[PDB]
């Protein structure tokens, strides 16, 4: 039924940037709004940003500054840029999906593959 | 991350005796259910019998009747089922599934639904006089 | 488990009079050298309240069930401490939201939540460690909870209760009192001390006190010399003089004299000579009549009704 | 606790910090009905029930009104009118144990579905075979319960996620939970518009020698105006005062004599506004 696709995961150089995108598939992607989340290995998952259907963006505090959430509706597919990505931000980022439509705040109803990001250098 | 092999099929005059195994591997749950599930063309997919991997107890339906037995064997694990007595009406696709175990009060308790969490592709057994 | 408490003689009901007693800091407001009038629930001047007795001497154990209409005034002199707490409710068996309010030994208590009551409720206290408490059975469904802290006729204890607008009111002053009985005269201002957001309906009240033990259960005991004063509060207006340090020490009933209600008029407690117009006086009726003419010319419904080829 | 038993919390007798709750790392779920996520801490409600529990990832979409499904039918169904927060973290770290977990357990089949906040402790053996089942365990009468089997290794929406739903229910008082309320600095000898603990006005602030009761807040004098009002922080008493309001007045000789002239304020001494007093 319901399809996400991430791309642009990979290593990162120090002060790299990199650029994910989710193209959801089998549904209204206008009408619902997307979000992304982290999750380093041995803890839990934790969010880092998430988009409205209204353009509204929202960003999680100890990233807060340097994500980067957007929409680009001509092709329905959200995207998450990390600007000066900071080398303890090891984690594994995925693309989530609204699970309704009523009601106010953050949605995470569906799970994408995710992309695993590390530091090499 | 599992894989199962279904074997045991095929097309054979009544009377005959067949055995079915299902091969398990790579399975990561403590305790699960397998069962076998029927289906024919014009006919509707159900279940037959079902094993446990707690204790090996098991479940037997109307299309057993006290016929059908299975031996899950931990040497190679994969379920065995064998079949005395086949009858023309039981022409059907044997699909053999994982489910994950129930634990309450103590004890471990299967149930099996018209959804098994795992699927695999049976066998078709054609009994033709 | 409580059990009832036999050997107790029925006596008339016994009344006192409330002397200028009763009145509170209705608000949270400080006045400095104003003259206040305030329309509110308050305890009327010099009328009569119930008065019931703790005694040896029957041992005068009466603890009723008192209503509690509109807000109660609970006068207590004491020397050793006998009554220490309150039960309050609509039903009080069980069936609705009822207020506990108790001090047995060291804290006092305030839940909300019902309780299997019992027609004798009591503390008791051997002979000096506290050792009996039998108030319910069972306490299940529990919304407010308080604790304060700890601790361990001469005494003259002032409240006021009060239920109104969702909230539970309480207030309470002590006073020295060096007198044998009857509720000595004298001003003092009750200072408010707790409001609850409850929002019970509590239409029925009860009190509770520890009593004195040194034979059986039900016959052994002391009830130990107190005296519990009840009154009602109904609503009038009256006239506070605030002093410059913010305190009431003066007040107008506005509807026992007519002095008082022309002082209450005049906003001042001194008035000079003359004549002052102080109200209205109507004589409302007392009957309701109605004088409609004859009545006749009743429709034939019975042809309409019948309707024999129906 | 499981879905099959919810423990059904109530809060009371203090306040609700939305805001810190709101703007946490592991809350990846935080959809509230009828309300406004940040500003809930404003409004103020009387009782808040906590109904909280561990369920899938991809199960955590069924706790909505109006939806159908496995959780809401048979687990925990939320109202038409549901208004309050659905609050909803993975826990795959403390809950999943190796090898799988089967200490979490969900009604997989019944009789009915379920009407709105409604539990069932019950877990008696099901019986939908038209045969008589006579308390037989087996075809046609398996067991209620099923068992999640959380194992870390499972898929990203596998795992197990603890939500908590708060529904926010008013009776017949006034609120009385509510939130952080904060407050500003004080400040005094320049006339600002205030709001003491609900008392709004506009005026000067300055040290008042007079001294309150304990229990009276603020101070009405005659014709019932404030003039002093208790700080709820430091309970210190603040005199109030009016700021400078007056008319102007202009002295003209004449336009016929010159245009030259003077203004008067009244009332105001004006090393606030030659000058003379
Ligand atoms: C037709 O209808 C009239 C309705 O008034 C019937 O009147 C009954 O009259 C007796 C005589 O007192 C009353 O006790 C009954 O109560 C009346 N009926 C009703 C329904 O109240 C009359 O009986 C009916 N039938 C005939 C014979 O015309
Ligand atoms: C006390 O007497 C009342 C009289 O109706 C009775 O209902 C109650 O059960 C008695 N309680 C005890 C403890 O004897
Ligand atoms: C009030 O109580 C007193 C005290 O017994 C009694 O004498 C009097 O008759 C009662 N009624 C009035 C109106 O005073
Ligand atoms: C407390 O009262 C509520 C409302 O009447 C009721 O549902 C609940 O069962 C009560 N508590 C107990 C322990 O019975
Ligand atoms: C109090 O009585 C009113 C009048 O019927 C009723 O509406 C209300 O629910 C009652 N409250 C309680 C707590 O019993
Ligand atoms: C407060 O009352 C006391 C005693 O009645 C008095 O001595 C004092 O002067 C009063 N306060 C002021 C500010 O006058
Ligand atoms: C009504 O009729 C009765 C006849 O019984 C008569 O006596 C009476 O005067 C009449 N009243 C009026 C107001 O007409
Ligand atoms: C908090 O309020 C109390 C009064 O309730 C006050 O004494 C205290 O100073 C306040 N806290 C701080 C840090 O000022
Ligand atoms: C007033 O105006 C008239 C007309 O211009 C002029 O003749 C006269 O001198 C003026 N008087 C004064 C006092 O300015
Ligand atoms: C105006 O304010 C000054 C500044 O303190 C003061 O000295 C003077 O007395 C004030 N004038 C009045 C109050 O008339």
């Amino acid at each position: 039924q319901v399809q996400l696709v991430e791309t642009g995961g990979g290593l990162v150089q120090p002060g790299g940037s990199l650029r994910l995108s989710c193209a959801a598939s089998g549904f209204t992607f206008s009408s619902y709004a997307m979000g992304w989340a982290r999750q380093v290995p041995g803890k839990g998952l934790e969010w880092v940003s998430y988009i409205y259907s209204d353009g509204s963006t929202e960003y999680q505090d100890s990233v807060k500054g340097r994500f980067t959430i957007s929409r680009d509706n001509a092709k329905s597919t959200v995207y998450l840029q990390m600007n000066s990505l900071k080398p303890e931000d090891t984690a594994v980022y995925y693309c989530a999906t609204e699970g309704s439509l009523g009601g106010w705040g953050r949605d995470f109803g569906s799970w994408g593959q995710g992309t695993q990001v590390t530091v090499s250098s | 991350q599992v894989q199962l092999v279904e074997t045991g099929g095929g097309f054979v005059q009544p009377g005959g005796s067949l055995r079915l195994s299902c091969a398990a591997s790579g399975v990561t749950l403590d305790y699960y259910a397998i069962g076998w599930f029927r289906q024919a063309p014009g006919k509707e997919r159900e279940g037959v019998s079902c094993i446990g991997s707690s204790d090996g107890r098991t479940y037997y339906s109307d299309s057993v009747k006290g016929r059908f037995t299975i031996s899950r064997d931990n040497a190679k694990n994969t379920v065995y089922l064998q079949m005395n007595s086949l009858k023309p009406e039981d022409t059907a696709v044997y699909y053999c599934a994982l489910t994950v175990g129930t634990y309450y009060s103590g004890n471990y308790h299967y149930t099996c639904s018209d959804d098994m969490d795992y699927w695999g592709k049976g066998t078709q057994v054609t009994v033709s006089s | 488990q409580c059990v009832n408490l036999t050997t107790r003689t029925q006596l008339p009901p016994a009344y006192t009079n409330s002397f200028t007693r009763g009145v509170y800091y209705p608000d949270k407001v400080f006045r400095s050298s104003v003259l206040h009038s305030t329309q509110d629930l308050f305890l009327p001047f010099f009328s009569n309240v119930t008065w019931f007795h703790a005694i040896h001497v029957t041992k005068r154990f009466d603890n009723p069930v008192l209503p509690f209409n509109d807000g109660v005034y609970f006068a207590s002199t004491e020397k050793s401490n006998i009554i220490r707490g309150w039960i309050f409710g609509t039903t009080l068996d069980s069936k609705t939201q009822s207020l506990l309010i108790v001090n047995n030994a060291t804290n006092v208590v305030i839940k909300v939540c019902e309780f299997q009551f019992c027609n004798d409720p009591f503390l008791g206290v051997y002979y000096w460690m506290e050792s009996e408490f039998r108030v319910y059975s069972s306490a299940n469904n529990c919304t407010f909870e308080y604790v304060s802290q700890p601790f361990l006729f001469k005494n003259l204890r002032e409240f006021v209760f009060k239920n109104i607008d969702g909230y539970f009111k309480i207030y309470s002053k002590h006073t020295p009192i060096n007198l044998v009985r009857d509720l000595p005269q004298g001003f003092s201002a009750l200072e408010p001390l707790v409001d609850l957001p409850i929002g019970i309906n509590i239409t029925r009240f009860q009190t509770l006190l520890a009593l004195h033990r040194s034979g059986d259960s039900s016959s052994g005991w002391t009830a130990g010399a107190a005296a519990y004063y009840v009154g009602y509060l109904q609503p009038r207006t009256f006239l506070l003089k605030y002093n410059e340090n913010g305190t009431i020490t003066d007040a107008v009933d506005c509807a026992l004299d007519p002095l008082s209600e022309t002082k209450c008029t005049l906003k001042s407690f001194t008035v000079e000579k003359g004549i002052y117009q102080t109200s209205n006086f109507r004589v409302q009726p007392t009957e309701s009549i109605v004088r409609f003419p004859n009545i006749t010319n009743l429709c034939p419904f019975g042809e309409v009704f019948n309707a024999t080829r129906f | 606790a499981s879905v099959y038993a919810w423990n059904r919390k109530r809060i009371s007798n203090c306040v609700a910090d939305y805001s810190v709750l709101y703007n946490s790392a592991s809350f990846s779920t935080f959809k509230c009905y009828g309300v406004s996520p940040t500003k809930l801490n404003d409004l103020c409600f009387t009782n808040v029930y906590a109904d909280s529990f561990v369920i899938r990832g991809d199960e955590v979409r069924q706790i909505a009104p109006g939806q159908t499904g496995k959780i809401a039918d048979y687990n925990y169904k939320l109202p038409d009118d549901f208004t309050g927060c659905v609050i909803a973290w993975n826990s795959n770290n403390l809950d999943s144990k190796v090898g799988g977990n089967y200490n979490y357990l969900y009604r997989l089949f019944r009789k009915s579905n379920l009407k709105p906040f409604e539990r069932d402790i019950s877990t008696e053996i099901y019986q939908a075979g038209s045969t008589p089942c006579n308390g037989v365990e087996g075809f046609n009468c398996y067991f209620p319960l099923q068992s999640y089997g959380f194992q870390p290794t499972n898929g990203v929406g596998y795992q197990p996620y603890r939500v908590v739903v708060l529904s926010f229910e008013l009776l017949h008082a006034p609120a009385t939970v509510c939130g952080p309320k904060k407050s500003t600095n004080l400040v005094k000898n320049k006339c600002v518009n205030f709001n003491f603990n609900g008392l709004t006005g506009t005026g000067v602030l300055t040290e008042s020698n007079k001294k309150f009761l304990p229990f009276q807040q603020f101070g009405r004098d005659i014709a019932d105006t404030t003039d002093a009002v208790r700080d709820p922080q430091t309970l210190e008493i603040l005199d109030i005062t009016p700021c400078s309001f007056g008319g102007v007045s202009v002295i003209t000789p004449g336009t016929n004599t010159s245009n030259q002239v003077a203004v008067l304020y009244q009332d105001v001494n004006c090393t606030e506004v030659n000058v003379f007093q």
